[PDB]
């Protein structure tokens, strides 16, 4: 179920679990990121039932954030690998564990709620969120300008 | 397979806990949003009682108000009262009238443009969003304004009680164009009042058509939304009766399919162990 | 069938007395269609469900 | 000169002949009330029925004996066979008689009605009774009114209601007893 | 809580515990009946809010965090203030905040009363009432 | 669970000539006669692919659904539809010039 | 195609489909979201209406006949036809009749040189591109 | 009686009962279909409330007491009271009464015609239509 | 979802008989008054016929 929406590796952040995922071994910085990121998500497993037939607009704006942050945690789980450059396009990501705290700390309390949701589908840290975010909105600046030629008469 | 029924009855069962819960939802809203209809129902009738009553008038141009609900769940409301605004809107045609097709709710601008899509003009959405208040009928009603037809057409339902609602057409007359010449019988049974207002009467009776525009408005919108929630009250009180019939039926299925894969399972341990023994 | 008939059609009345049965009934999963309270089901000729 | 003869009663029969038969036919909002214009009655003597409305509000729906009414041109008075007016109100108090006790609704402008058979129907769009009234906002809020003084004409009839109202206001809750 | 069950009861329950767990499970059954309800929140009841809220103190009451086993006076003095209503300042996200600033902010010697005499008797019953009133609770 | 009020109009329109294409299938059988009491109805197959064809194209949508239950061809469906509509009418009027009195 | 894998991945898939079909397979994983919410119908966004629109044109385009293998660079113009846009605005009914437009109408040498360089050359890119507006499509 | 099916005693039964039981079994299928297309109570189109009164009426005529079998000509007879008119005036709650009214008030040389033909002739159609019209019925 | 006072009067007195008949299926029992203090009561088969 979270392959078939395409994010790979496909590893589910709920029935996953760790003896690393103690307190008193990874910190508290750690812990509380991971266990914050499952708390969110587990509330959008929740929400799944009410959004399916009703469509997240009776939600009181407090499930909304809540959905908009698991969206944007769920994309930003993914990451290209880089032995699977031969499927899919992507140059593979080896993303340090700091960047991964720092950047999960970051979308989880509100400072990238800004950032569009598809911008941390496949990139490695949340540096790369924001360059695929800029070069999406200059591809969507640019997208209206090759309309105009490479109807007929080419450069020969 | 076994544990695609399992989750087929966690979905039936949160569902008919959803509706279960917007029953409820749905009827908090119609007691306290039944007594502004109430408070609503007496303005509607010195305008009546004063410039009567005529739908079927031949105006040179018309504004229909087919005023719907926004959220749709309704439980065939918005689609009873689009069928009744085409079988006005082609009973008042007499003449190669021009109809101007405006639907207030976004219920109603998805349906009517399937009715009529080379009338309709204008769409208002969002009137629900907080509450009804005179001043956005007033602001919706000077937009009907801006039309400035020969009579306006409200469709709304009449809120009776939470199990009757009513579609109802009701007319605005504009002032000197046809309101005045309506009321013209073997003579006049408008010139019997005195006009006590600042200036003549096509000034008096301008603002007092306005006025009954955005009283009928208003009292449309808001007993059309009272009809809404109660209807859709009890629109989610046949959705918890057919998801418990359905969640029955499937536990039915469930115990049946567990029982099976006992026995199933206990035949082929025995099986295996006979071939050894 | 006949382990409970055994047991159950010895709780009878005679022209002697009579023995009368107030047998608790565990129903197993929810399941009234279960082979045990449905061949207890069978003999029962009365209930009394306390309820929470 | 009443040429569509049209009414709660005609649409009925002329929407037979268009409508389906699965449709039935539309209500009309006459159908909800019984008072009238040109029905007599409903006097009996003295005492005549009065129709307090506001959109959000019915402050009364009883009889009464004699209305005060502020008018355009000032505050006038019906009795039971009054002669059928409708009055355009200038920002003042309706108040309402019975016998020797009074109700003192200030309202914000609107109409009222009397009817061909004495049936009056007071229909203003905001209408505070004197109590719940301040003395105060209206002296800072009229002060602001009358300095603003614009070239359009929309904020000049603005202001100028603004003026009639605060004026009238503060002269209504001045001089009560 | 809704199919976790001891069939001895609450007759090996410690006194003291008995008298606000009694409320407590009440409360905890109220907010089951309530709970998946919750997200829709602008349309309320304003009475089935006070369970919401009261059911949702109660939930982030019980958390505890792995290997700190509470002693039960501590216990009873968090379902106390969590069941009393010495906690509906603090919103939902700060109660196992709140209860950490109860157990260090309430004297310790209140505990040893409790823990003594087994039960919150009603001169107890005034004390750490009246000391849970003083505590600085994490609020806004 | 929603019933037919919360679908769109294109599946109104499927479900309507869904349930005219299910009645449409059933057919009255020259061996069943004996016990349902209808004659049975042999249908030639150039009568069923222009009357299913025509279902499809939306030729009869105007009918009802119960006049293609239990008919032969596209033919009987609005014989029965006439014949369904007919008695919509005469439910009544058996009262006197019967055969019913006491003598004759 | 939701539960369909080919574990090899793109290492074979033909390099003039292996560019044009992973927008393909996209296109048609943001078409089987959309279209089980609006089989309810609740509410419209007019954009994921679009992709709701241009889904059910890919999977009008993927159907085939019974015994009509289509060879390789027949099946990549009928997914360039849809994939750049050029069977947009042709009806949903008429797909399936609307591509034997792509393979007669379309010039036979911009098959041959597709099967001869496996991959859409730039001097192909725009030439096909532009022979795909120089068609007779039902419907127009 | 959607679900109960016998061939094989079908153009075996009862003469008179299958003279009067083909509409009764028709009548019954309208029932069921008239309250399986309305389940809950909003919309009363009053040309259903016929079949609906009817098929209760019949329904209530069908049950009876158990170890009190009816022979089969006071049973033609009181289906006759039925599947006619004759008792649409009792409501519904007396017909369990007045299938021992129309039993009893009748001519009891009545049943003796139906079970010696075997069928209604019109001789005995008459005295039956004549006899079942001036009977008490209890709904009055 | 309606409240007390929305039912009619001839309803809300099958609610009041209701409530002192669920009330009156109540019974003290004689194996009861050791930890109760209230006194048991055997209630004749008749007598339970004609008080209800």
């Amino acid at each position: 179920s979270i392959a078939e929406l395409g994010i790979y590796p496909a590893v589910d952040p709920l029935d996953s679990t760790s003896r690393m995922l103690n307190p008193n071994v990874i910190g508290a910085e750690h812990y509380n990121v991971a266990r914050g990121v499952q708390k969110v998500l587990q509330d959008y497993k929740n929400l799944q039932d009410i959004i399916a037939i009703l469509g997240m607009d009776e939600l009181s704006e407090e499930d909304k954030l809540t959905v908009a942050r698991a969206r944007k945690i769920q994309r930003f789980l993914s990451q290209p690998f880089q032995v699977a450059e031969v499927f899919t396009g992507t140059p593979g990501k080896y993303v340090d564990l700091a960047d991964t705290i720092s950047g999960f700390q970051g979308v989880l309390t509100g400072k990238y709620d800004d950032l569009p949701e598809m911008a941390f589908y496949m990139v490695g840290d949340i540096k790369e969120v924001k360059e695929k975010a800029d070069k999406m909105a200059k591809d969507i600046a640019s997208r209206k300008e090759a309309d105009n030629k490479k109807v007929s008469e080419e450069l020969k | 397979s076994n544990q695609a029924v399992k989750q087929r009855i966690r979905a039936i069962k949160n569902i008919g806990k959803i509706t279960k819960a917007m029953k409820m939802v749905a009827a908090s809203k119609m007691k306290n949003a039944q007594i502004a209809v109430e408070q609503s129902r007496g303005l509607v009738d010195p305008f009546v009682r004063l410039f009567g009553d005529f739908p079927a008038v031949n105006s040179n141009k018309s504004v229909v108000v087919a005023v719907t609900s926004d959220k749709g769940l309704c439980g065939g409301l918005n689609s009873n009262i689009t069928k009744y605004t085409r079988a006005t809107l082609a009973t008042t045609e007499s003449e190669g009238k021009d109809v101007v097709v405006v639907s207030i709710g976004d219920k109603g601008r998805s349906q009517l443009t399937r009715i009529e899509s080379q009338r309709y003009q204008l769409a208002i959405a969002d009137t629900y969003k907080v509450r009804v208040t005179f001043g956005q009928a007033s602001l919706i009603v000077e937009e009907l304004i801006k039309h400035n037809p020969q009579s306006y057409q409200i469709l709304f339902n009449k809120f009776r009680s939470a199990i009757s609602f009513k579609p109802t057409v009701a007319t605005i007359l504009s002032p000197d164009l046809l309101e005045k010449q309506l009321e013209d019988v073997t003579g006049n049974s408008l010139d019997a009042y005195d006009i006590e207002a600042s200036h003549e009467r096509s000034d008096v009776l301008r603002d007092l058509t306005e006025f009954h525009l955005g009283v009928t408005l208003y009292n449309a919108m808001l007993e059309n939304n009272c009809s809404e929630h109660a209807s859709r009250m009890s629109a989610m009180e046949n959705s918890t009766k057919s998801a418990g019939e359905m969640l029955g039926k499937l536990t039915l299925d469930y115990n049946r399919k567990r029982q099976a894969t006992i026995t199933t399972e206990l035949i082929e341990i025995i099986a295996g162990a006979s071939a050894l023994m | 069938a006949t382990d409970l008939g055994g047991l159950q059609e010895r709780i009878t009345t005679t022209t002697k007395g009579s023995i009368t049965s107030v047998q608790a009934v565990y129903v197993p999963a929810d399941d009234l269609t279960d082979p045990a309270p449905a061949t207890t089901f069978a003999h029962l000729d009365a209930t009394t469900v306390l309820s929470r | 000169e009443a040429a569509a003869p049209a009414g709660p009663k005609e649409f009925t029969e002329v929407w037979n002949k268009k409508a389906p038969s699965t449709l039935i036919v539309p209500e009309f909002p006459s159908n909800y009330t019984a008072v009238k214009a040109v029905g007599e009655g409903q006097v009996h003597g003295d005492a005549f029925p009065v129709n307090f409305y506001t959109p959000h509000s019915i402050l009364s729906q009883a009889q009464k004996d004699t209305v005060v009414l502020p008018g355009v041109d000032g505050y006038f008075g019906v009795k039971a066979s009054h002669v059928p007016t409708i009055a355009q109100l200038k920002p003042g108090v309706v108040e309402l008689h019975s016998g020797a006790e009074s109700e003192k609704f200030f309202v914000s402008g609107g109409f009222a009605f009397v009817h061909p058979n004495g049936v009056t129907d007071i229909c203003v769009l905001e209408a505070a009774t004197l109590d719940q009234v301040d003395p105060a906002a209206v002296k800072s809020a009229l002060a602001a009114a009358s300095a603003a003084q614009p070239t359009d004409e929309f904020e000049q009839a603005a202001n100028r209601a603004a003026i009639e109202l605060y004026s009238a206001l503060e002269s209504a809750v001045e001089a009560k007893a | 809580v809704g199919l976790s069950v001891s069939r001895v009861g609450s007759a090996a329950q410690f006194p003291g515990m008995k008298q606000v767990a009694g409320t407590l499970k009440l409360e905890l059954a109220q907010y089951r009946e309530v709970a998946a309800f919750a997200q829709f929140g602008s349309d309320l009841d304003a009475a089935t809010q006070y369970v919401l809220e009261r059911g949702a103190r109660l939930t982030e009451m019980l958390k505890q965090k792995q290997f700190a086993p509470i002693p039960i006076e501590r216990q009873t003095v968090a379902v106390y203030a969590a069941t009393k209503g010495f906690l509906d300042k603090v919103r939902v996200q700060d109660i196992v905040a709140a209860e950490e600033a109860v157990i260090s902010q309430v004297n310790p010697a209140v505990f040893k009363i409790l823990k003594a005499n087994g039960k919150i008797t009603p001169a107890l019953d005034a004390h750490l009432k009246a000391e849970l009133r003083k505590v600085k609770l994490p609020g806004a």
